[PDB]
RNA sequence: AGGGCACCACC
RNA sequence: ACGAGACUCUGGCAUGCUAACUAGUUACGCGACCCCCGAGCGGUCGGCGUCCCCCAACUUCUUAGAGGGACAAGUGGCGUU
RNA sequence: CCCAUGAACGAGGAAUUCCCAGUAAGUGCGGGUCAUAAGCUUGCGUUGAUUAAGUCCCUGCCCUU
């Protein structure tokens, strides 16, 4: 019995191009999962969210700002309508166009500012990050806009894989690595 | 067979409601277009037929929980006061509403007087609900 | 004759420690176990497993010390660290009988020749013998050990109904079954003492424990015959049904001695700086031609006597 | 952090001192003879001195220990 | 007469199924299974089932009594409840192995729908609105 | 004869169990029919003040509690005999009600 | 008819205040306590039951007098008895009224806190502490402890180990307080002290020596 | 000068 | 030796123990309603009753007592080992 | 309580608080106060995360020379 996303959209299709996060986004074979909504315990240890399905971390990453604090249902809701436009939109798996949205979202070397020194940035940071940013752009595009805020995720989402810097996180990971640079 | 825990509950609402409105022998207040539902809300209900909807929830309630009294209806239908710049909290729903409801599904000769106080649904009323419910079973197969 | 591993039966989660046989069914043996459970098993043969949990027994609190099968094999006596007895129907695997009354951990168990006594010694220095229904006909703590009792079986020959005991005060002690009194107190070992055993033909008693030297006592004359040596602690002795055999469970080995020429046939060890698993329990089949051996991996081990 | 008291430590090598013989590397027979042969107030106590008295018996055994003399 | 009747827990929720021989019912508080709110997590509930086959449920009727707690601890404590009546019911009247290897499922599947969590509220301490955040402190 | 209520009540578990017990055990040598003691939830009273007598420092509380706990037996035996197994001393502490 | 809350609260406060009046009352007369067994027994408990009863008893039947009508008994259902403490060095309260009324004999601060811990210790306690506190020298106000013995001070032991009692003594200049410490000894009898020992406080049994047998041996009874 | 600790410090 | 720790209360586990008409469950009987079809050992019932003249078993769920349970105990690695 | 009236406020400068798991935050419900009575406090559940498993940079405290 293969287990499908909201019972439609399934894993093993879903390719991780880049090597580097392939141990840190959860997305098949033991990751697949019905709901984004587990209810586990994946802060008790270090690294143990790197076990978190990625669409449930996706999901908890918007639970944002306080007035949406703790509403998952809510939350839930928003992904899966996400993932429906983003299917008519594109076509693809939105799971796929979610890990390559991520992949691309993903900053590679930051500024520790230490005057500024440039570092390395590790694949779980890369993760956090790259979910953070995307989350962050859609609310930021849907807050006082007629648009709501899963068309605003699922533009955020398709402009992200797509590599466009449409994409807020895309433009913020460019300034990001571009100050890195700069203090390299 | 079919009972009502087996439906929707909402379609059930929704298919009792146009039932008791089609039958035209339950008794309406006549300031059912004025009143508001609760002291916690803001507006009057927008649907104009809001009587015929709270009487079918209301022998929905009674056939899932039978003995309940006007106090058990208004905690039912009570909601959440918003009180402007200090804190909401819980509100109970209009006493006048619950009674009248409650008065005239016993009218439709549903609804009856329980032994131990409080209302309770008739056989009638159980049996109507109940082909109510299979209706809308067939009508989702 | 060199006896050979056969196969394994891994459906435990603590330590095996106790195998009950019945010559009524072949294909079906009772493992006791430290997950407070008691693995009622078919045996398969298969090449695949040798045998598979069949049935689990529950209700006991704690530890499941000691398990004997029934004489029809219908039944099934259990002992257990909660301090009661529990009595099963294998048929249903639930429990007929509670036996209540010890105050500490009870440590052996043991039904009579016709199943109408049952005996237990436990940690509260007490022996225990009881009816089928549950109802404690007699309690020895006078004359008893004076620290835990370990084990305590009953002789199969009716002829001397008499029960050994042995305990961590380093006594071998035999019971009048008749009165519950004491009849012969054996004093020859220097550590405490884990288990006692007795011949088939009830002539033979073999007690082993913390000092690893296994000691025959004479049940008919009284006194003692020999000493085996065994390298590590005795944990569980055997007598084998038909072949005049000793079996030991020394540490993580199992040692078999010929009585006849009181030496080593063969040496039972586990193919592997952590301590090797212990053998705990053993049991010979029916027809004397396989060996079951609890240890502390959780696992029972199958020998078979090959030519 | 796990690090056992005086109390519990000097419970343990008296208990080994005294009753070396009785004692082995099995956790639970540790912990039925320490609240055999000792008066511990508590069971949580009665526990950690087991526990470090099994600890001690693993180390005896690989060789010998400063503090207790047996 | 076959029955089995095991709890599931989630915070303050509880929920008891009896689960006896039947042909393939399976009722919360007297609903089918796919009626109970809310419909967001019916996967949830749905999950012993799609991963077991209705052919292990075909031969049982379950019926959940579930109170306390909220609305997703109610869901949790069912399917735990559900998953857990099952495998009782088959460690009870078949053998181990069907058992075993439905219990094997259940935990590499979610380790909860086996074994409670078994975290609870903390409890609040005075100086502060929570088990843990403190008022605001000011200086000048 | 007449069904007869013990109702006892104390703040003291101990000693509660005690009473309990001896009643019982004295119920089970007179050869009645009792049921064992029902346990009623254990009430918890609780006042929680500021430790201060004034009102100066940090605002540090004090949680005082009391708990009662209550106990239910019921007998099948004549008023007497009641009263004479009631009779047995009774540790401090302890509220025994009998209702017929 | 009363709820069982108010019934269990009326009866502390009824203690509590029965308790406050009999320490004003015979305060001088080496009271220590009072136990309400419930005809209703009074006991007071005090080192001096002779000045408690009074002559031929009139001191007791007043004090039954003023009870009963204090607090609404019904005439002749409230009776009280005086007993006599069992251990005077061990009870705080009691050694707090000595030291209270040596100070006010004039006695001095040293002498008396010192002649009260040589007490305390000489009874049985494994340790004492008596702090003096106010105007003792002069205008400015301290404090003299004066500690014996072992002493504990945190934990759930505190409340059965350590006896302790706050007093007042009013002098010229205003007020000293008393404070009294007593840890009593562990008492397996459950007399003098606790029957619960310190529970951090293992005690191992000596093994008893025995010899291991050299031959087998069997004997036969 | 060196070394520790703390979301009533920081990251 | 005090303080720390231990300790007391609390949380989580026990289909094991104790036992409950001021807690319930399951079973059965009666009753109400739905399905002629596939009407049944059917489904729903916080509808009634079953030690309480006499009419049913139990304690999973609830309550609360006793006891058990966890010790860095087991395995691997690091550590002066 | 009802009808009516319908202000600032479009996310907040310098600065600064609290907090790491059933926690923060959201949400309501009890107790105290109380004839009348919560925008406070003390408790309770319900929904329920992001980040971290580090350091002495800031603020402090402590130790050694
Ligand atoms: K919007
Ligand atoms: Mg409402
Ligand atoms: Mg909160
Ligand atoms: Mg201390
Ligand atoms: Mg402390
Ligand atoms: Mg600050
Ligand atoms: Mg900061
Ligand atoms: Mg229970
Ligand atoms: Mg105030």
């Amino acid at each position: 019995p293969d287990i499908k996303l909201f019972g439609k959209w399934s894993t093993d299709d879903v390719q991780i191009n880049d090597i580097s996060l392939q141990d840190y986004i959860a997305v098949k074979e033991k990751y697949a999962k019905y709901l984004p909504h587990s209810a586990g315990r994946y802060a008790a240890k270090r690294f143990r969210k790197a076990q978190c399905p990625i669409v449930e971390r996706l999901t908890n990453s918007m639970m944002m700002h306080g007035r949406n604090n703790g509403k998952k249902l809510m939350t839930v809701r928003i992904v899966k309508h996400a993932f429906e436009i983003i299917h008519l939109l594109t076509g693809e798996n939105p799971l796929q166009v979610l890990v390559n949205a991520i992949i691309n979202s993903g900053p590679r070397e930051d500024s520790t500012r230490i005057r500024r020194q440039a570092v390395d940035v590790s694949p779980l940071r890369r993760v956090n990050q790259a979910i953070w940013l995307l989350c962050t752009g859609a609310r930021e595009a849907a807050f006082r806009n007629i648009k709501t805020i899963a068309e605003c995720l699922a533009d955020e989402l398709i402009n992200a894989a797509k590599g466009s810097s449409n994409s807020y996180a895309i433009k913020k990971k460019d300034e990001l690595e571009r100050v890195a640079k700069s203090n390299r | 067979g079919v009972t009502v825990k087996d439906v929707n509950q909402q379609e059930f609402v929704r298919a009792l409601a146009a039932f008791l409105k089609k039958s035209g022998k339950l008794k309406v207040p006549e300031w059912v277009d004025t009143v508001k539902l609760a002291k916690h809300k803001e507006l009057a209900p927008y649907d104009e037929n809001w009587f015929y909807t709270r009487a079918a929830s209301t022998a929905r309630h009674l056939y899932l929980r039978g003995g309940a009294g006007v106090g058990s209806m208004t905690k039912i239908y009570g909601g959440r006061q918003r009180n402007g710049v200090m804190p909401s909290h819980f509100s109970r729903g209009s006493k006048s509403v619950a009674r009248r409801v409650l008065q005239a599904l016993e009218g439709l000769k549903m609804v009856e007087k329980d032994q131990d106080g409080g209302r309770k649904l008739t056989p009638q009323g159980q049996r109507d609900l109940d082909r109510i419910a299979g209706q809308v079973a067939a009508a989702n197969k | 004759e060199q006896m050979t591993l056969r196969g394994t039966l891994k459906g435990h989660n603590g330590w095996v420690t106790q195998i009950a046989t019945t010559p009524q069914f072949p294909d079906m043996i009772l493992s006791a176990s430290r997950d407070k459970t008691i693995i009622m098993w078919k045996l398969t043969r298969d090449e695949t497993n040798y045998g598979i949990p069949q049935r689990a027994l529950r209700g006991h609190s704690h530890f499941v010390s000691d398990v004997v099968i029934s004489s029809d094999g219908q039944f099934a006596l259990s002992g257990s660290w909660d301090g009661t007895l529990r009595l099963w129907d294998l048929t249903t695997g639930t429990t007929t009988r509670r036996f209540v009354g010890h105050t500490k951990d009870v440590l052996s168990v043991a039904f009579s020749s016709d199943n109408r006594q049952i005996v237990s010694g436990s940690r509260d220095k007490t022996i225990k013998l009881w009816n089928t229904l549950g109802v404690c006909k007699y309690t020895v703590q006078d004359e008893s050990h004076s620290e835990w009792v370990s084990c305590v079986r009953f002789s199969p020959n009716s002829s001397n109904p008499i029960i050994v005991s042995c305990g961590w005060d380093k006594l071998v002690k035999v019971w009048n079954l008749a009165n519950c009194k004491l009849k012969t107190n054996h004093i020859g070992h220097t550590g405490y003492l884990n288990t006692v055993t007795v011949s088939p033909d009830g002539s033979l008693c073999a007690s082993g424990g913390k000092d690893g030297q296994a000691m025959l006592w004479d049940l008919n004359e009284g006194k003692h015959l020999y000493t085996l040596d065994g390298g590590d602690i005795i944990n569980a002795l055997c007598f084998s049904p038909n072949r005049y055999w000793l079996c030991a469970a020394t540490g993580p080995s199992i040692k078999i001695w010929d009585l006849e020429g009181k030496i080593i046939v063969d040496e039972l060890k586990q193919e592997v700086k952590a301590e090797p698993p212990q053998c705990t329990s053993l049991a010979w089949s029916a027809d004397g031609q396989t060996l079951f051996a609890g240890y502390t991996d959780n696992l029972v081990r199958v020998w078979q006597v090959t030519i | 952090g796990r690090v056992r008291t005086k109390t519990v430590k000097k419970a343990a090598r008296v208990i080994i001192e005294k009753y070396y013989t009785r004692l082995g590397n099995d956790f639970h027979t540790n912990k039925r003879v320490c609240e055999e042969i000792a008066i511990i107030p508590s069971k949580k106590l009665r526990n950690k001195i087991a526990g470090y008295v099994t600890h001690l018996m693993k180390r005896i055994q690989r060789g010998p220990v400063r503090g207790i003399s047996i | 007469l076959q029955s089995v009747q095991v709890f599931g827990r989630k915070k303050t929720a509880t929920a008891v199924a009896h689960c006896k021989r039947g042909n393939g019912l399976i009722k919360v508080n007297g609903r089918p299974l796919e009626m109970i709110e809310p419909r967001t997590l019916q996967y949830k509930l749905l999950e012993p089932v799609l991963l077991l086959g209705k052919e292990r449920f075909a031969g049982v009727d379950i019926r959940v009594r579930v109170k306390g707690g909220g609305h997703v601890a109610q869901i949790y404590a069912i399917r735990q409840s559900i998953s857990k009546a099952l495998v009782a019911y088959y460690q009870k009247y078949v053998d181990e192995a069907s058992k075993k290897e439905i219990k094997d499922i259940l935990i590499q599947y979610d380790r909860t729908l086996l074994v409670a969590d078994p975290r609870r509220c903390e409890s609040k301490k005075f100086g502060g609105p929570g088990a843990r955040a403190r008022y605001q402190k000011s200086y000048r | 004869i007449h069904r007869i209520r013990i109702t006892l009540t104390s703040r003291n578990v101990k000693s509660l169990e005690k009473v309990c017990a001896d009643l019982i055990r004295g119920a089970k040598e007179k050869n009645l029919k009792v049921k064992g003691p029902v346990r009623m939830p254990t009430k918890t009273l609780r006042i929680t003040t500021r430790k201060t007598p004034c009102g100066e420092g940090s605002k540090t509380w004090d949680r005082f509690q009391m708990r009662i706990h209550k106990r239910l037996i019921d007998l099948h035996s004549p008023s007497e005999i009641v009263k004479q197994i009631t009779s047995i001393s009774i540790e401090p502490g302890v509220e025994v009600e009998v209702t017929i | 008819q009363i709820s069982k809350k108010r019934k269990f609260v009326a009866d502390g406060i009824f203690k509590a205040e029965l308790n406050e009046f009999l320490t004003r009352e015979l305060a001088e007369d080496g009271y220590s306590g009072v136990e309400v067994r419930v005809r209703t027994e009074i006991i007071i408990l005090a080192t001096r039951t002779q000045n408690v009863l009074g002559e031929k008893g009139r001191r007791i039947r007043e004090l039954t007098a003023v009870v009963q009508k204090r607090f609404g008994f019904p005439e002749g259902s409230v009776e009280l008895y005086a007993e006599k403490v069992a251990t005077r060095g061990l009870c705080a309260i009691a050694q707090a009224e000595s030291l209270r009324y040596k100070l006010l004999g004039g006695l001095a601060v040293r002498r008396a806190c010192y002649g009260v811990l040589r007490f305390i210790m000489e009874s049985g306690a494994k340790g004492c502490e008596v702090v003096v506190s106010g105007k003792l020298r002069g205008q400015r106000a301290k404090s003299m402890k004066f500690v014996d013995g072992l002493m504990i001070h945190s934990g759930d032991p505190v409340n059965y180990y350590v006896d302790t009692a706050v007093r007042h003594v009013l002098l010229r200049q205003g007020v000293l307080g008393i404070k009294v410490k007593i840890m009593l000894p562990w008492d397996p009898s459950g007399k003098i002290g606790p029957k619960k020992p310190l529970p951090d406080h293992v005690s191992i049994v000596e093994p008893k020596d025995e010899i291991l047998p050299t031959t087998p041996i069997s004997e036969q009874k």
